[PDB]
């Protein structure tokens, strides 16, 4: 008797693990060596950002299994390796 | 049954200027970043005031150990976050509700640096942490701040960077008191043969520049660590796993995927 | 349960072992749960124990999963059990001099 | 992603509201939610491509839903009804217990055990018909 | 979908509705920079021209007639909306002259034309 | 963007025709990546605008949105009337496309009028 | 008779947008326009198109 509908635009979400960027506010003429990196791997910011407050919703956050951190720990290793280029490294190999 | 060789790569090394800028972290279409606006957030568990935004605030990638320079301040009170308190091997992050400014300079021995921090603003701000520490620890125990214990020079001293020069500040005269119920100087030594935090292996840099070297920052964080024995508690600081620097700024963010396609029963037809 | 023996003064090799060889943060504790060693990223951090300057680890082996504990100058007081904490695997090893 | 990236954030506006009051405002919101030097120019163009490699990504993510709605009969309709009978084996709850005391998130914790089966039944019901 | 798509604004609306449905060295080492930079301007114009089409297919979807060019509805005309004789506004009048006439009521037609679909959504 | 999948069988195409949408550091050459970043993005707006200009044709013939739509225009005998059994059995969609050459232009001309006849039929009841 | 709705109709109203300026410059001359016409300008349009209506 009761039939299946379809709706488009329902407020549902899951917990995914996508690959976000940085999009900082670099100047693209400086040589601060962050502005050399942030002009290449990071887009310009958004000047009128969107921020939607919500209703009575209690999300179960986490802080120690967050995966935005492994996409910040990569883009800073990949900053310092092209920013503070040293004179002598000594990285072990240790082949079995 | 294994043995390890150590390579030696040699790039061309100039003296590059180096200051961190605020870097956001936005996502592509089809996703969203929830944001916890609860100003008393433990770090885990259900956050009641969840908002929805694209990316977070300009997070400055400030690499440091034993402290968290130039970060962001708590809203009301000093927060204390850990994955499991009384695990004794988890680094207790601590935020500040006030900036503890720190002048740390090289005047006109080229590897010599004092580091001025006020004893008025520090003794108050270290006192606020002892309130928030006895909340989880019984309201009758003595809290003792030691200096460090062993390890490499990057984790036993407040190692940071300042205009390309790798400072190494001794903070023994910063955590020294023992708590019951004008300006300190810190002997920093610019080093040239450091350990890397990216991977395992040393790095050898150029000699430092000629001229004055200055960086005035806000200590807005701490990474303490308990030493659970068998009574008082000894809180010696630490750090080194650099994810914990950026964990303290991506702490109120979660990445979700919008799935707007619902199938509910009704009494329709056709 | 593993066990090892030493005489006096020598160097032992008490090893943890991970599963993936990609430098997971580990630790080492005694029976009374005081810290001995421990990875902190790619640095090294000792603990406020009696072995504060007589303990070490091979830094090149952390990328191959193995996190040894090397105790030089074995005295008589350090006869104990020692416990890894890699992710959850509290692999206990008892040492006697 | 200024074009159709702000639409996907506007879907999550009435989250945590009840199921009747959230589905009633779908028609209302979607009409409203759809509303250089020398060294610069070879870097300011990559800031123009990377702002279009995501803005186009907001288009072909939105059209990968209308290609999915168009398979199940109705395309372009937000609220749409279908000729497939709701089995009670999905959920054994009356409609008085559904559109009055539930939020939309609790459905993903209730029918996602079955939510790939419903998508197959919605396929053939507007395939042969 | 395009922006230079209808530059065929002729005279007869009856003919316009018929064609409504039928639709070397200048370089100086910088000619790869002229074609790259203005390549973006021809892409920021085409992508926005797509997102204007999708913004309008949702507006025609609220009126029920989505994905279709000539939408015939179930609501009559009035006397306030330039009550002509269907010969002066269909065979000798350009669309621009017709758009300038009913511009006072285009925001007023769109309100009730939404309601005429919601009544057709009540019998479902 | 909606491409194909290898062809190679007419009958096995129509089973897998649905599933293509039913479920789912250089800094040195800034002209090798900026020119080929536009040409690989001009080929992703065209793959969107060719979809919208081809849902516009199926909107004319009443087939808008449906992948496999069915319509009321009968087979003439003069459009290469082969065996209807072996068309789906052992044939690719390329080989069938050669089997009508210029009848595709006049197949489309009836579907524009048969809907307009159906436009003059549904409004004449 | 009845309200009908057309899409693709050739009409335009008016606008008050902010136009961007082209001004093909040289970028190395120290003249004060050629140092301004690279600050807030763009290369001029290669292969321009103009349709008569
Ligand atoms: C926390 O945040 C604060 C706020 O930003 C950070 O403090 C900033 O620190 C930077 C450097 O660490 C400092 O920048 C200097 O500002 C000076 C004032 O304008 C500049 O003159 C100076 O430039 C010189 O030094 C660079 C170092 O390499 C050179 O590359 C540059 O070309 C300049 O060099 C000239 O002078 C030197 C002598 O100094 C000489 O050797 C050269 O030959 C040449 O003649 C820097 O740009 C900011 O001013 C600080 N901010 C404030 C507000 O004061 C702090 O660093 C952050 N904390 C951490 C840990 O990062
Ligand atoms: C936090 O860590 C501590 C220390 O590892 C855990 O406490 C001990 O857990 C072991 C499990 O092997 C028990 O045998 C001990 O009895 C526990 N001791 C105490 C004093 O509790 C504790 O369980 C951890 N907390 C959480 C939530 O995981
Ligand atoms: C860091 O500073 C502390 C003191 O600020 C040093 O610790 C000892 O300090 C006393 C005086 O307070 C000296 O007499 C000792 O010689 C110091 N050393 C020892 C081993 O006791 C500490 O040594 C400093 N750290 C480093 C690496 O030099
Ligand atoms: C939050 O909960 C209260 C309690 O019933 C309810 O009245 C209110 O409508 C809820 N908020 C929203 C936005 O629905
Ligand atoms: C943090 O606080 C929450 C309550 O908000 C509690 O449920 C959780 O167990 C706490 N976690 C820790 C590690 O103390
Ligand atoms: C720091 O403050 C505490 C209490 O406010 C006080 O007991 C102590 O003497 C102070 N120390 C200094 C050096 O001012
Ligand atoms: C510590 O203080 C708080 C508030 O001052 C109080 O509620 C709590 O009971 C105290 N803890 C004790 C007495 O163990
Ligand atoms: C800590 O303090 C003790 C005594 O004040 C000193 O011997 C030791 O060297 C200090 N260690 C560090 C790392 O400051
Ligand atoms: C320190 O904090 C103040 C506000 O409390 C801020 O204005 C200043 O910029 C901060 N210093 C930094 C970020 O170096
Ligand atoms: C232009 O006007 C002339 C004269 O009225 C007419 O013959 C011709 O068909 C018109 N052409 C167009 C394209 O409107």
């Amino acid at each position: 008797n009761l039939w299946v509908t379809v709706y488009y635009g329902v407020p549902v979400w899951k917990d995914a693990e996508t690959t976000l960027f940085c999009a900082s506010d670099a100047k693209a003429y400086e040589t601060e060596k962050h502005n050399v990196w942030a002009t290449h791997a990071c887009v310009p910011t958004d000047p009128n950002p969107q921020e939607i407050h919500l209703e009575n919703v209690t999300e179960e956050f986490n802080m120690w299994k967050n995966n935005m951190v492994e996409q910040m720990h990569t883009d800073i290793i990949s900053l310092w390796d092209q920013s503070l280029k040293p004179c002598v490294k000594l990285t072990p190999l240790c082949v079995t | 049954l294994i043995n390890c060789n150590t390579s030696a790569i040699t790039q061309a090394c100039p003296k590059v200027s180096f200051e961190p800028i605020p870097i956001h972290y936005c996502a592509p279409a089809g996703f969203a970043i929830l944001k916890c606006k609860d100003k008393k957030f433990n770090g885990t568990g259900p956050c009641p005031s969840v908002s929805t935004v694209q990316c977070t605030h300009g997070i400055k990638p400030v690499v440091s150990t034993q402290l968290l320079l130039n970060g962001s301040l708590a809203e009301e009170e000093v927060m204390i976050r850990s994955e499991n308190i009384t695990n004794n091997a988890k680094n207790i992050l601590v935020q500040f509700n006030t900036p503890v400014q720190i002048n740390c300079t090289r005047p006109n021995d080229i590897r010599q640096a004092h580091c001025n921090v006020s004893k008025a603003t520090w003794n108050e701000t270290l006192g606020k942490v002892v309130k928030q520490l006895r909340k989880h620890f019984g309201n009758n125990t003595i809290i003792r701040f030691a200096n460090s214990s062993g390890g490499d020079l990057e984790v036993t001293t407040h190692s940071f960077n300042c205009g390309g020069e790798f400072f190494y500040c001794n903070t023994s005269g910063l955590f020294n008191s023992t708590w019951i119920s004008d300006s300190i100087t810190l002997p920093c030594r610019i080093k040239q043969i450091i350990n890397m935090w990216q991977r395992i292996g040393q790095a050898m840099y150029a000699p430092p520049i000629q001229g004055v070297i200055r960086c005035v920052s806000n200590i807005t964080g701490l990474i303490l660590t308990r030493d659970g024995g068998s009574t008082t508690e000894t809180f010696r600081p630490g750090g080194g796993d650099m994810r914990d620097n950026w964990r303290s700024e991506l702490y109120k963010y979660k990445v979700v995927k919008i799935e707007p396609l619902g199938v509910a029963p009704t009494r329709c037809k056709r | 349960k593993k066990v090892v023996l030493g005489k006096k003064g020598d160097t032992v090799e008490l090893t943890c072992t991970a599963s993936q060889k990609k430098s997971i943060q580990f630790h080492w504790k005694n029976s009374n749960q005081i810290k001995i060693l421990g990875n902190q990223g790619s640095f090294l951090t000792k603990g406020p124990s009696k072995l504060n300057d007589r303990a070490d680890s091979r830094r090149s082996l952390w990328d191959q999963g193995n996190f040894p504990l090397i105790i030089k100058n074995l005295k008589i007081e350090d006869s104990d059990t020692y416990i890894c904490e890699v992710e959850d695997q509290k692999e206990e090893v008892q040492l006697l001099v | 992603a200024v074009g159709i990236g702000a639409v996907f954030l506007g879907f999550l506006g009435a989250a945590g509201s009840t199921m009747g009051a959230a589905s009633m405002t779908l028609t209302v919101q979607a009409r409203n939610l759809l509303s250089e030097a020398q060294q610069h120019l070879l870097k300011l163009t990559v800031w123009g491509i990377k702002q279009l490699q995501a803005r186009v990504l907001a288009v072909e993510r939105y059209l990968r839903d209308q290609q999915l709605l168009g398979i199940w009969g109705c395309s372009g309709k937000l609220i749409c009804c279908t000729n497939v009978p709701w089995n009670s084996s999905w959920s054994n709850r009356n409609l008085s217990e559904i559109w009055d005391n539930m939020t939309w998130l609790q459905w993903d914790k209730e029918i996602s055990n079955y939510t790939q089966i419903i998508y197959g039944l919605l396929e053939e019901s507007q395939n042969q018909q």
